[PDB]
RNA sequence: GGGAGACUGGAAUUCCUGGUGUAGCGGUGGAAUGCGCAGAUAUCAGGAGGAACACCGGUGGCGAAGGCGGGUCUCUGGGCAGUAACUGACGCUGAGGAGCGAAAGCGUGGGGAGCGAACAGGAUUAGAUACCCUGGUAGUCCACGCCGUAAACGGUGGGUACUAGGUGUGGGUUUCCUUCCUUGGGAUCCGUGCCGUAGCUAACGCAUUAAGUACCCCGCCUGGGGAGUACGGCCGCAAGG
């Protein structure tokens, strides 16, 4: 199939990973 | 000194050629490089620069008493052909031609591919 | 093509001691000759390669003279 | 009790007339271990393909033994420990 | 091996103790034990010369045979492996065939009932002692002498080994555990194999009590001292000393080996740091 | 695997008669001997996972054979289990 | 160098002969046209109608084997087994020059190796085993053409 | 070249030492950082150390999958063929569950030649947190353990029976040309490719190694985003799953 779907999925996963990197310490302090 | 018989080591890389005449016990007696004959940068990767370096090394060995020599080529082909032709053309007799290139038996990791 | 001189009824055994039978199978540079240029079967080619390597290990054949 | 073939290369300086007796003593252990049979052949003073331990010539000896694997390993250890043995190589004359 | 204490108490949380698996006897030989009393780090004048010493559990000295030069040609049988408090390594009790008992530091892999021989005709099994001239190059040795007769001095700690590189002339080039390369006369005897108890360094001592039992007084930092006591002392609040680091007697950091020692000619290359 | 003599002695001791080799008793005995040998081997080489898979296959086959025996005749199953020490 | 191809990518350098790599290269052309003594002009005429760039003959005055070839813009060039001056060489009218180097002594495999590592259209040499002249050239099928007496 | 352990071989790279030896070497599309003139590069001799095993070597072998080739020894798993002596349906699948599971990554202890995230400069560019160049730490390696993910793909779950052929190639049995040397050819069993009927498909294509004709069992899908995300829970040192 076309790689457009894979592009959407990788963008979503990348954004989630960046969010996790940004809030790692806050999650640890609240967890 | 006077060394009637010696060896010639030619290392022709992709961007330079180095020619060295050697007393057969392994002692360099006269060497000429591609950049030593007035070339610099990519200009010294040309076969003409190899010709000039080989001729200069041949003269710098000839006045030292070298008459007959045997050549050990080495390196990817840039100016080896012209190097040996110039070694002959400068009055230096060529005894034998030997291709001794360091060939690993798949050892060490080569650098990553360019793009 | 060519003949696997070992699959024949007169096929001499392959050993790392008999150096001439191996020298006839390596090129002048000492490299092991290909199977097609020789024509022997796969098992005999593998046995020849193993014998050549062993003979090199025991200093009976040069390592690329 | 399996059959083995041990090829040894010794330095050329030592006299050949002592190679056969000395090697004999080296097999004595494997002779007294489990009732083993030996066949010794010597074709030495042949120049090596490449330099081994600052040497160009070497004495080649072939020993056909029929013994236990532990005994052969112990014999190989002793042979490698000896300073007059340049190299040893052990093969199995069985299907392997 | 290493046995880790369960975190039942705050003093035992991260603690661990050596699992004395190789020890085969809980008592030493009565004829090989000499009295030993603690000095406290104080020399013949009664003044403290080495700080952070004193206290600690009382211990006795087991006479170790670092000079195995008499029993050449006499085989010995390892009778036991015991615990020596004066050293990190474990000691093995030998029973020579003539009827004499001796103590040696147990090499790596030595087991009860093994046969230990010595001399020029000895084998190259671990535990055997023979002069460096008869030891083939490349092997691993320990308890090496420095002069032909002075006894073992080098590679005596636990898990420590010396790699014999090669012999030339009358000198053998050894790679010390520090990585330093030194030459030594070939007449010096050596023992084959690594030293046992290699896992001892992985011990976590848990609390200050263990160190106090081992005989180590607390060590006070220099920046919490006063300027009369230490060069780093003084200042309001915490400080770094306000001066390049120095010993309590003012000697600055750097090389302290005295130059032009007579042994400088026998050192091939010194150890290296930060490589 | 086992040598010919070990197989012969196991078959003679556990076989129903002097000829059978595929009887479930003989198969279970041979599998148990192989399993104990493989366990003794694996106690030295802990990281030999492929032989561990082979051991798992042998264990499963022995369990299936014991299931068949217990389904056909209970007394034979009890006798075999008690004779081979086979826990189950 | 070889990976990937584009419109302006450098065209592959192809020799005149069919490749026929060292594997089964062989020597399947052995001419022995003429060894009757000739002079320089006669050798040049024997060159011209044969349409061959080089030609191996035996010289009149010397009695030695020699090879003539086109010396390029300099004219023609003559190579002898042992270099001799023009005076000993038989009289001629064509403008030629003599190669000062002598034909060396070397084996068959060494000759093939020298030809490969020296890239000349041919190699003229005194064979080690034979002791006589020989000219090897890469043929038009990839094999080496060894011309012998 | 199925797996584990032990010992060991050579070429080559790097570094060190000692000769000969000079003014450049290196690098690129072109250069500059960089190295060298305190003696570099080159050449010879010696030494140390680590990693990977040129030729054999392929759409060829083994393995359930990941994956697996320098040599020798020890231990060990699986497969195929023939005889059909033996047991006599003991078979298939398998919710959960357990085990194995590329690389990257984590912990403890070692090792560290080459390569090399990060990080420095050099260069290109309007801008270069990049592509190219010079250096280079983790890491890549070993031992014991963790994690449990991949375009982990043949994007094709496992077992069985049947349905035109033709031709390569691996392994094993046998009849006839018969020299019996020979891929002689035939027959047959087990793999591994290519082309092609019927048939199937939306088409591309698959086509005896089915994506054809049918039977047994399991897993999975119900428009695209939100989202394999939030909450809750389990596992994990952590990343995270």
């Amino acid at each position: 199939g076309s790689v457009i779907k894979k592009r959407r999925k990788r963008m979503s996963k990348k954004k989630h990973r960046k969010l996790l990197r940004r809030t790692r310490v806050q999650r640890r302090k609240l967890g | 000194k006077n060394v009637p018989h010696g060896a010639a080591h030619i290392k022709s890389t992709f961007n330079n050629t180095i020619v060295s005449i050697t007393d057969p016990q392994g002692n360099v007696i006269a060497w000429a490089s591609s950049g030593h004959v007035g070339f610099k940068g990519s200009r010294k990767s040309t076969p003409f620069a190899a010709q000039l370096a080989a001729e200069n090394a041949a003269r710098k060995a000839q006045e030292h008493g070298v008459k007959k020599v045997d050549v050990f080529v080495k390196g990817p082909g840039s100016g080896r052909e012209t190097a040996i032709r110039s070694l002959q053309a400068a009055g230096l007799e060529v005894g034998t031609i030997s291709d001794v290139t360091p060939q690993p038996h798949n050892g060490c990791r080569p650098p990553k591919r360019r793009r | 093509t060519r003949k696997c001189v070992f699959c024949s009824k007169k096929g001499q055994t392959i050993d790392y001691k008999d150096t001439a039978l191996l020298r006839t199978y390596i090129s002048e540079r000492g490299k092991i000759r290909a199977r097609r240029v020789t024509g022997n079967c796969v098992q005999h080619q593998r046995d020849i390669a193993v014998a050549v390597k062993n003979a090199r290990e025991v200093a009976l054949l040069p390592f690329g003279s | 009790m399996r059959p083995y073939e041990i090829m040894v290369i010794l330095d050329p300086t030592l006299d050949e007339r002592t190679v056969a007796p000395s090697l004999e003593t080296f097999l004595n252990v494997i002779r007294k271990d489990g009732g083993t049979v030996d066949k010794v052949d010597i074709w030495g003073r042949r120049r090596l393909a490449y330099e081994i331990a600052k040497h160009a010539e070497g004495i080649y000896a072939v020993i056909d033994v029929k013994a236990e694997p532990a005994t052969v390993s112990e014999l190989d250890r002793q042979l490698n420990l000896n300073e007059s043995v340049l190299r040893t190589k052990v093969l199995r004359t069985d299907k392997h | 091996g290493i046995r880790k204490y369960k975190p039942t108490t705050p003093g035992r949380r991260g603690a661990s103790v050596s699992d004395f698996a190789e020890i085969t006897r809980s008592t030493p030989e009565k004829s090989l034990v000499r009295p030993l009393h603690g000095k406290g780090g104080r020399n013949a004048h009664g003044r403290i010369t080495t700080r952070h010493k004193g206290g600690g559990h009382k211990r006795a000295y087991r006479v170790i045979d670092f000079r195995r030069h008499d029993k050449d040609g006499v085989n010995a049988k390892v009778a036991h492996i015991e615990y020596d408090p004066n050293r990190t390594a474990n000691i093995a009790l030998l029973h020579y065939l003539d009827g004499e008992k001796r103590y040696i530091i147990a090499p790596q892999g030595l087991k009860q009932g093994d046969v230990i021989e010595s001399g020029a005709n000895a084998d190259i099994k671990p535990g055997n002692n023979l002069p460096l001239r008869n030891i083939p190059a490349g092997t691993v040795i320990h308890a090496v002498e420095l002069r032909p007769g002075g006894g073992a001095k080098l590679a005596r700690s636990a898990g420590v080994s010396i790699q014999l590189l090669g012999k030339e002339g009358t000198y053998a080039a050894l790679r010390m555990p520090s990585g330093e390369i030194r030459r030594v006369d070939v007449r010096c005897r050596a023992t084959v194999g690594e030293v046992g108890n290699a896992e001892q360094s992985n011990i976590n001592w848990g609390k200050a009590g263990r160190m106090r039992w081992k005989g180590k007084r607390p060590t006070v930092r220099g920046v919490v001292m006063n300027p009369v006591d230490h060069p780093h002392g003084g200042g309001e609040g915490k400080t770094s000393g306000g001066r390049h680091p120095v010993s309590p007697w003012g000697k600055p950091e750097g090389r302290t080996r005295k130059p032009n020692k007579p042994s400088d000619k026998l050192i091939v290359r010194r150890r290296r740091t930060g490589k | 695997a086992l040598t010919a003599e070990q197989k012969k002695e196991i078959l003679g001791q556990y076989g129903l008669h002097d000829t059978d080799t595929g009887s479930p008793e003989a198969q279970v005995a041979l599998l148990t001997k192989r399993i104990q040998d493989l366990t003794e081997h694996l106690k030295v080489h802990k990281h030999d996972h492929h032989s561990r898979r082979g051991l798992l296959l042998l264990v499963g086959r022995r369990r299936r054979l014991l299931k068949y025996v217990a389904q056909v005749d209970v007394a034979r199953y009890r006798s075999l289990i008690e004779r081979l020490g086979l826990r189950r | 160098a070889g990976r990937e191809w584009r419109h302006e990518s450098e065209p592959a350098r192809r020799p005149g002969y069919f490749p026929r790599p060292p594997e089964e290269r062989r020597i399947i052309r052995r001419k022995s046209f003429s060894m009757v003594p000739c002079t320089v002009d006669e050798a040049a005429l024997e060159m011209e109608m044969l349409d061959y760039d080089f030609h191996l003959f035996t010289e009149k005055g010397t009695g030695f084997a020699a090879v003539l070839y086109k010396g390029g813009p300099t004219g023609y060039r003559l190579v002898l087994v042992i270099p001799v001056p023009a005076d000993e060489l038989s009289p001629f009218e064509k403008p030629i020059t003599i190669s000062t180097h002598p034909a060396p002594c070397l084996t068959q495999r060494d000759a093939v190796e020298r030809l490969g590592l020296l890239g000349l259209p041919f190699l003229f040499y005194i064979d080690a085993a034979e002791g006589r002249a020989s000219v090897i050239y890469r043929r038009y099928d990839g094999h080496y053409g060894l011309i012998t007496p």
